[PDB]
C-alpha cells in the first residue's frame, strides 16, 4: 500500500506480504520521483525497504508502491568494461547503459564454486618486497593494512601498473595464460584520486579491460553497500566465462564498515563489538568466501583488499577479523613513509600464509620460500639489535647486534626502496636477498637447510 | 495539518501527518518554534524541536512550510552576520536588541530592505536557456559584482517573460521559464536544500593554491585551494589566531566563514576586526568584510543551526563555484561539529556508536570534505571554482586518538600543526616539517615550476634542511661536538635564517602579509646559494664565525626582505634579489680568502 | 675524578634513552587499549537496556 | 486525574492533556501537604512530573492534582538583593514577598536578551595569582577546576567575599563606575557549609550585595536544576535594566551534573559514556547563553562557575566538556594544599586565552601582558628546577636554575598565599609581581622590551 513511516532510510511499508525476498518495490512519490528498494524485511501486511535513491523526501499516505516482481540481481555483461560507472552499475559518462547477458545475486553466491585444487601458481606484481616476502596466488587473499595520512591510494596505483607489464614475460615463466582485467570498487574514495586510478589503468592497457565503481561517501549509505557486491559479480562472470584473472581492488574496507554501521543503528539491531554491527563477521564472510578458483579452473578471482585503520590501532575489530578470513597482511609504517621511502613496506609483522602452498618449480625456487623465512627472521632481529643500539649505545652492544644493525640498514634502502614504475622478476629478488643476508656465518644463518645454503649464503 | 500528539522534553511528537517528507520544514503549536521531522512511525512523526517548548501544549495544530529545510542565498549575502537556519542577526540588533534570537519569532533569511541592480545576461525573449547558463547577474556589493543569476538546476526551457534591467527587490519575480506548462516563477536568488550540494559538469583535480601568501604556507608545504585540510588546535592558543589570520591575507572571490560553535567571544571578534582590515588586492568598502559572508554560530545558540551550520557554507560555496568564484572555506571547529550530532542522538533515544558519538557520523563528516574541491561550473560556460575546506579540531572527550580526528586525518590530503611553544614565539601557523604534511605537493610543485619558478629543486632542499637541523643537534648532546664540525655548523645556521624568515610572521608590515608566487621563490634561492657556497669556502679554508661575520650584510638585508616592498622589481619582481647573486659571488671571494 | 665521571655518564645515558624508547610507548599503547575497552562496557550496558 | 503511578524518582499522572509544557502542578495530598511540580513531559491524557519535593508519599487514589494555569517563572527585582531564597524562588526569609516588576523565564531566557561583543574591561577576585596570570573579563568565563583533596567551598568562599570590595578600588582607577552586584548560587552544599559562605559575606558587608538561591543536598534533582537559573535571570535583570556590572558565583557545577545525570536527562533515555549524558553539554550552553555582555554596554554578567573534579581526573567527562565552553580554566592542585599554602592556586596548567586583548587599558597599567609572560616562563622553568637541585646539589646547579628555585618559593608564598579577608587591587598585584623578577637581571628578562622592562623591574 502507501508508506506507513520512514526510519533514517530504511522505510516501513504498510503492503501485503506475498512478495519474495529482495524483490524490488518502487514508490512512486508525488514530486514525480520513482525510488526503487529492496525488501529487507517482510512481516504480516508490512515491510521494512532500504531505498536505493534517496534518505528523505517521503510522504506518508500520498506515496504509493508498484512490485517488480524481480529479485535484486545485477545484470552483468563483458560489454562493461572499457566504460566508468557510478556504484549502483550505470554509465556516469551517460551512454548505453550495463545491460545484461545474466542475472546474478549479491544475496549469496550463484554457484559457490570455489577452490577443491589450492591456489598454488605465482602472481608477481613487480614489487620484491610484496612477491617475496608475501607470496601472492591466483585466488589467494592477501589485503594492505595501512594507517590515517597514509598514501594506501598510491601503493594500491603501483600494484596496478606494475602487474600486467610482468605477465608476458611471466607467460614464458607459466603464471598466466589467460586475459587479465582489473575490476576497481571505490568506496568513500576521493575524485581526484579516483581520476589517478583511471590513470593508472591507461599506463597498463587495461582501461579497457576494467570497470570502475564509484561511491562517494555523499551518494546513500545503500548504494554504498551493494558496491563492492556489484564488483564481485562482475569479476566472478568474467573470472567464469571465459577464464581470465580478475584481480579486485577494493578500497576502503573501514568504509563499508561505515555504512554497516548506520543501517545497525537505524535497524533493530544493537552493535557489538566497538560500536560496529554483531553481525560484523556475515558481512566481511559474504566477500572472502568469493576468491579462489572458479569452475573450469583456468578462471579466478583474486583479491587485495585495503584496509586504512580508523584509529590506527591492531585491536581495532575491523583489522582483527579481516586478518583472520584473510591469508596474511601487508603491514605499512608510518615512520617509514615519512622518511621517503617507496614503497613503505615494514616486513616485521607482514607474512602470508601460503608461502610454501603458493609456489612449486618453474617458476619459481621451491627455495623461495625459504630464502623468506631467513629474510624475515632477520629483519626483526635486526630491528631488535636497533632498539637496544638506541638504548644502550654500540660500545655496550655483543657482537651479534652488530651484524644485525648492519643488516637492517642495508635492507631498507635497498630491498624496499626500489622505482614505482620498475618491475622485478622473483629470481632477481632473492639473488638480492642472497647478498644482502650475506652478513652473518654459517652458524647463526640456520633457518635455511646446509644444501641450499653452502651453495648460497 | 498535523496534532500535537504528545510533548517529551525537546523532541514533539505530533500525530495526524498525512503526507510530511522526512526532511520537511515545520512550525510547531502556536509558539511557531523551529523544527524537522527526523522519523516517523505511523501518522505520528517524531520532530526535534530546536529551541524550548516551555508553553507549548498538546493540542495545537503544526503547520508544514510546504518545502523540506533549505536556505536561500541570494545577494546582499556579503556583509552580513547570519545563523545556521540563516536569520540576519544584525537585524535582531536592531529590533529585539540582541544578536541572539527570540525563540518563537523568526526573521526573513535575506535581508529585505535591501534592492539590487539586475542587468540581462545573454538569454533575451524566446531564447532557450539550459542548466547553470547565465540569465543576468546582480551587484552584490557596491564596489563589485560577483552574484552571477544562473539558471537554477533541474530546470531548463524557454524564457516566456524576460524582467528588463533595472532595480528590484528580492520578493518580487522577474522571470518565468516554461516547460511543461510555467514550471514556477524564478527571482534575483534561489533555494537549495542544505545537505543537498549544488551540481557540476564535472569535477577536477586541483592544482591551483590559495592567495593567502603566507611565505611558509605557499613554500614548505604548498597550499592548495579546491584542497581538505585539518589544523589541530585546543581553542584560544594559536587556532583562532590563525582563522583570523587566513582571513585577513587572504584576497579569495568569496570567503565564507563556519562558526560551527564556537565561544562567541570568537565570533563577535571576527565581526569587528574585518572591517577595519584592509584586503591585500588593495579592495575597498569595509574590505575583509565585504569578500567574507558569515555564518557565526555560538554553541549556546540551538543546535538545529549548529548542524545546519556546515551544511548551508558547504551549500553556498558551492554555489560560488558554479558562478566561477574560488572561495576559501574556512569552519572552526569540527569536533564541535561531532557534538552537536551526538546530543541529537541521545535525546531522541536512539544509540549513538562508537565512543559515544553517533553511526551517521563518520558518513556525514566524509560527504563534507569531498564536496569540496575545484570543478568546473554546470552549463554552457563553463567557469572555473574552487571550494577549499580548512576546518579546526581540537581533544573531543580530551582524547585526540579518539573516533572524530582520527577519521578526519585519514581523509585529509592537508595536514598543518599547532603547538603552544611555536605559537608564542609568533610562528603561526606553528609547523615544522613532521607535524605537517601535504600530499597535494606533487601537484602543486609541477603547476608552479611551469609558471617560471625552480620550485621543485628548491622545496625539497627545504624540507631537507630542517630535517638535518634537527637532527645534528640531538648527536651535540648525546655524541657531543667531536661529531660536529663546520660543515654541520653551517646547517643549522642555513635553517635558522629560513625559519627567521618564511616561518615567524605575524603581520609587522603589509609587505609581511602579501608575498607573490615569485617572491617566495626568491627568498628560498638566496637561501640555498648560501648554503652551498659557505660549504665549499669553509673547505677551501674558513671557518663558522669568520663566515657569518663576512656574510653579514648580504644575510641581513635577505632576512628583511619581508619588511621590503615586493613592487621594487616591478609589481611582483624583487629587485634585491635579483642583485643578491653577483654580490654572493664577489661575497665568495672574501669569505674564502 | 675523571675516570669515575667518564664512567657515570655512559651509565647515566643508557637510562634516558631506556625510559624514552621501551618504558612510555608500552605505557601509550596500554593504557589506550584499556581505555577503549572500559567505554565500551559503559556504553553497551546502556544500549541493551534501552533495548 | 489522580496519581497513575509513580516509579523511582518520575511520576505518572493519568490527568488530561490540556496543561501546557512548563506548567506547574500542585499535588493535593489528604496529609495537608501541598507539593508543586514543573511537567518534564505532558503526553495524552497523562503527563510525567518530578516533583520539588520529595517523590513519596502520594497515593493513587487519595492524592489528587489540579493545574496551576501559570508556568515557571522568578518574580525578579532588584529588591531581591540582601535576602534568602530557596531553590523555586520561594524566600526562606520568613518575612515578606520576593517582589516583582517583570516575571521572567526560567530556561535561559524567553527572548534571549543579549548581544555578542568582546570582552574589553577587566574584572578583579582581590587576589593576584587569577588576576594578573589568567584575567577575568567583562563576559568571559573561567572556572575554578579543583578538585576532592581540597576545601573546594572553601576556596570558592574566598572568591565570591572578596568581589565586590575590588569596586571601591576600580573606581578610583576609572574602570568601573556603576554598581556591584553578586549572585550567588548553592547546589548541593551542606547546612553547616552554606552557612559559612553566608557569615563570609556579612563580615565582609557584601551581605547587601548579593542574593543567594538555596538548594540544599536533601532538596530533590529538580530542584537543584532550578537554583542556578533562578540566580542568572535576577544577574539579566541587573545587569540590562540598570547597568551593573554582575559577577555571578555557581558553585558547585559538579553537583549539577549530578542532578542532569541521575535524572531529567537519564529519565528513561540512554546517556554517553560513564553515565553522565553527551547533551549534558547541550544543558551547559543553555547556563552559558545567559550569560555575556547586554544592551546597555555598561552591563555584562561576568561569571566564575567552580566544579569540582572528582579524583582530579582529566579523561573524565564533566571537565572536559564544560572546559571546551569555558575560556581557560583555572587549575587548583593538592600539592600546595599540603605545604601550606592557602589558597593553593597554580597557574601553569592553568590557561587564560585572552589575557591582555579580553582586558582593558585605563584601570590596568600597559605592563600587564608583558609581566605575564614573564612570570609564567620562571615559574615553568622553576618546577623542573627543584627537582634537578635535589639530585645535583648546589655544587653543580645552573645559575639561572638557582634563581629560579628561589623564584618558585616566593611566587607560592607570597603571590599564591594571601589572608582570609586581605583584598589587595590589580595594580599592587602588578607591583609585587615586578618584585619577584627584580632578582634576575635583564638578560635573564630578555623576552621584554628593554623599554617597558626599563620602567618596570
Amino acid at each position: 500500500n502507501t508508506v506507513s513511516g520512514v526510519n533514517g532510510p530504511l522505510v516501513i511499508l504498510e503492503k501485503v506480504k506475498f512478495p519474495r525476498y529482495n524483490e524490488i518495490v518502487n514508490l512512486t512519490l508525488p514530486d514525480g520521483t520513482v525510488r526503487q528498494g529492496q525488501v529487507l524485511e517482510i512481516r504480516g501486511d508490512r515491510a521494512i525497504v532500504q531505498v536505493f535513491e534517496g534518505t528523505s523526501g517521503i510522504d506518508v499516505k500520498k506515496t504509493t508502491v508498484e512490485f517488480t516482481g524481480e529479485s535484486l540481481r545485477i545484470p552483468v555483461s563483458e560489454d562493461m568494461l572499457g566504460r566508468i560507472f557510478d556504484g549502483s552499475g550505470r554509465p556516469i559518462d551517460n551512454g548505453p547503459k550495463v545491460f545484461a547477458e545474466d542475472y546474478l545475486d549479491i544475496n549469496g553466491s550463484p554457484i559457490n564454486p570455489y577452490a577443491r585444487i589450492y591456489p598454488e601458481e605465482m602472481i608477481s606484481t613487480g614489487v620484491s618486497a610484496i612477491d617475496t616476502m608475501n607470496s601472492i596466488a591466483r585466488g589467494q587473499k592477501i589485503p594492505i593494512f595501512s594507517a590515517s595520512g597514509l598514501p594506501h591510494n598510491e601503493i594500491a596505483a603501483q600494484i596496478c601498473r606494475q602487474a600486467g607489464l610482468v605477465r608476458p614475460t611471466k607467460d614464458v615463466h607459466d603464471g598466466h595464460e589467460e586475459n587479465f582485467s582489473i575490476v576497481f570498487a571505490a568506496m568513500g574514495v576521493n575524485l581526484e584520486t579516483a581520476r589517478f586510478f583511471k590513470q593508472d589503468f591507461e599506463e597498463n592497457g587495461s582501461l579497457e579491460r576494467t570497470s570502475l565503481f564509484l561511491n562517494l561517501a555523499n551518494d546513500p549509505t545503500i548504494e554504498r553497500i551493494i558496491t563492492p557486491r556489484l564488483a564481485l559479480t562482475t569479476a566472478e562472470y568474467l573470472a567464469y566465462q571465459t577464464e581470465r584473472h580478475v584481480l579486485t581492488i577494493l578500497t576502503d574496507m573501514s568504509s563499508y564498515a561505515d555504512a554497516l554501521r548506520e543501517v545497525s543503528a537505524a535497524r533493530e539491531e544493537v552493535p557489538g563489538r566497538r560500536g560496529y554491527p554483531g553481525y560484523m563477521y556475515t558481512d566481511l564472510s559474504t566477500i572472502y568466501e568469493r576468491a579462489g578458483r572458479v569452475e573450469g579452473r583456468n578462471g579466478s578471482i583474486t583479491q587485495i583488499p585495503i584496509l586504512t585503520m580508523p584509529n590506527d590501532d591492531i585491536t581495532h575489530p575491523i583489522p582483527d577479523l579481516t586478518g583472520y578470513i584473510t591469508e596474511g597482511q601487508i603491514f605499512v609504517d608510518r615512520q617509514l613513509h615519512n622518511k621517503g621511502i617507496y614503497p613503505p613496506i615494514n616486513v616485521l609483522p607482514s607474512l602470508s600464509r601460503l608461502m610454501k602452498s603458493a609456489i612449486g618449480e618453474g617458476m619459481t625456487r621451491k627455495d623461495h620460500g625459504d630464502v623468506s623465512n631467513q629474510l624475515y627472521a632477520k629483519y626483526a632481529i635486526g630491528k631488535d639489535a636497533a632498539a637496544m643500539k638506541a638504548v644502550v649505545g654500540e660500545e655496550a652492544l655483543s657482537i651479534e647486534d652488530k651484524l644485525s644493525l648492519e643488516f637492517l640498514e642495508k635492507f631498507e634502502k635497498t630491498f624496499i626502496t626500489q622505482g614505482a614504475y620498475e618491475d622485478r622478476t622473483v629470481f632477481e629478488s632473492l639473488d638480492q636477498a642472497w647478498s644482502l643476508l650475506r652478513i652473518y656465518p654459517k652458524e647463526m644463518l640456520n633457518r635455511i637447510s646446509p644444501k641450499i645454503l653452502d651453495e648460497f649464503y | 495539518y498535523g496534532a500535537i500528539y504528545s510533548v517529551s522534553g525537546p523532541v514533539v511528537i505530533a500525530e495526524n501527518m498525512i503526507g510530511c517528507a522526512m526532511y520537511e520544514l515545520v512550525k510547531v503549536g502556536h509558539d511557531n518554534l523551529v523544527g524537522e521531522v527526523i522519523r516517523i512511525d505511523g501518522d505520528k512523526a517524531t520532530i526535534q524541536v530546536y529551541e524550548e517548548t516551555a508553553g507549548l501544549t498538546v493540542g495545537d495544530p503544526v503547520l508544514r512550510t510546504g518545502k523540506p529545510l533549505s536556505v536561500e542565498l541570494g545577494p546582499g549575502l556579503m556583509e552580513t552576520i547570519y545563523d545556521g537556519i540563516q536569520r540576519p542577526l544584525k537585524a535582531i540588533k536592531e529590533e529585539s536588541q540582541s544578536i541572539y534570537i527570540p525563540r518563537g519569532i523568526d526573521t526573513p533569511a535575506l535581508d529585505r530592505t535591501i534592492k539590487w541592480q539586475f542587468t540581462p545576461g545573454k538569454f533575451q525573449v524566446g531564447d532557450h536557456i539550459s542548466g547553470g547558463d547565465i540569465y543576468g547577474s546582480v551587484f552584490e556589493n557596491s564596489l563589485i559584482s560577483s552574484h552571477k543569476i544562473l539558471l537554477p538546476p533541474r530546470s531548463r526551457g524557454t524564457i516566456t517573460w524576460i524582467a528588463p534591467a533595472g532595480e528590484y527587490t528580492l520578493d518580487e519575480k522577474i522571470l518565468e521559464v516554461e516547460f511543461d506548462g510555467k514550471k514556477s516563477d524564478f527571482t534575483l536568488y534561489h533555494t537549495w536544500p542544505v545537505r543537498v550540494p549544488r551540481p557540476v559538469t564535472e569535477k577536477l583535480s586541483a592544482d591551483y593554491p590559495l592567495l593567502t601568501g603566507q611565505r611558509v604556507l605557499d613554500a614548505l608545504f604548498p597550499c592548495v585551494q579546491g584542497g581538505t585540510t585539518c589544523i589541530p588546535g585546543a581553542f584560544g592558543c594559536g587556532k583562532t589566531v590563525i582563522s583570523q589570520s587566513l582571513s585577513k591575507y587572504s584576497n579569495s572571490d568569496a570567503i565564507i566563514y563556519v562558526g560551527c560553535g564556537e565561544r562567541g567571544n570568537e565570533m563577535a571578534e571576527v565581526l569587528m576586526e574585518f572591517p577595519e582590515l584592509y584586503t591585500e588586492m588593495s579592495g575597498t568598502k569595509e574590505p575583509i568584510m565585504k569578500r567574507t559572508t558569515l555564518v557565526a554560530n555560538t554553541s549556546n545558540m540551538p543546535v538545529a543551526a549548529r548542524e545546519a551550520s556546515i551544511y548551508t557554507g558547504i551549500t553556498l560555496a558551492e554555489y560560488f563555484r558554479d558562478q566561477g568564484k574560488n572561495v576559501s572555506m574556512i569552519a572552526d571547529s569540527s569536533s564541535r561539529w561531532a557534538e552537536a550530532l551526538r546530543e541529537i542522538s541521545g535525546r531522541l533515544g536512539e544509540m549513538p556508536a562508537d565512543q559515544g558519538f553517533p553511526a551517521y557520523l563518520g558518513a556525514k563528516l566524509a560527504s563534507f570534505y569531498e564536496r569540496a574541491g575545484k570543478a568546473v561550473a554546470l552549463g554552457s560556460p563553463d567557469r572555473t571554482g574552487s571550494v577549499s575546506i580548512v576546518a579546526a579540531v581540537s581533544p573531543a572527550g580530551g582524547d585526540f586518538s579518539d573516533p572524530v580526528t582520527t577519521a578526519t586525518l585519514g581523509i585529509t590530503q592537508v595536514f598543518w600543526g599547532l603547538d603552544k611553544k611555536l605559537a608564542q614565539r609568533k610562528h603561526f601557523p606553528s609547523i615544522n616539517t613532521s607535524v605537517s604534511y601535504s600530499k597535494y605537493t606533487n601537484v602543486l610543485n609541477k603547476f608552479y615550476d611551469s609558471n617560471y619558478p625552480e620550485f621543485p629543486v628548491l622545496r625539497d632542499r627545504m624540507k631537507e634542511i630542517l630535517s638535518n637541523a634537527e637532527e645534528l643537534e640531538q648527536v651535540v648532546q648525546l655524541v657531543g661536538k667531536s661529531a660536529l664540525s663546520d660543515s654541520d655548523k653551517i646547517t643549522l645556521d642555513v635553517a635558522t635564517l629560513i625559519k627567521e624568515d618564511f616561518l615567524q610572521q605575524n603581520g609587522y608590515s603589509t609587505y609581511d602579509a602579501f608575498c607573490p608566487i615569485w617572491k617566495t621563490f626568491d627568498m628560498m634561492r638566496a637561501f640555498i646559494s648560501y648554503h652551498d657556497e659557505a660549504q665549499k669556502a669553509v673547505a677551501n679554508g674558513a671557518n663558522w664565525s669568520k663566515l657569518a661575520d663576512s656574510t653579514g650584510d648580504v644575510k641581513h638585508a635577505v632576512s628583511s626582505s619581508k619588511f621590503f616592498e615586493p613592487s621594487r622589481g616591478e609589481k611582483e619582481v624583487h629587485g634585491e634579489f635579483e642583485k643578491l647573486l653577483s654580490t654572493m659571488q664577489e661575497r665568495f671571494a672574501e669569505s674564502t680568502d | 675524578a675523571f675516570i669515575i665521571l667518564d664512567e657515570v655518564i655512559k651509565v647515566t645515558n643508557r637510562r634516558v634513552n631506556a625510559i624514552e624508547h621501551v618504558i612510555i610507548p608500552r605505557t601509550e599503547n596500554t593504557i589506550a587499549y584499556i581505555n577503549s575497552e572500559l567505554d565500551e562496557l559503559d556504553r553497551e550496558e546502556f544500549y541493551r537496556l534501552k533495548k
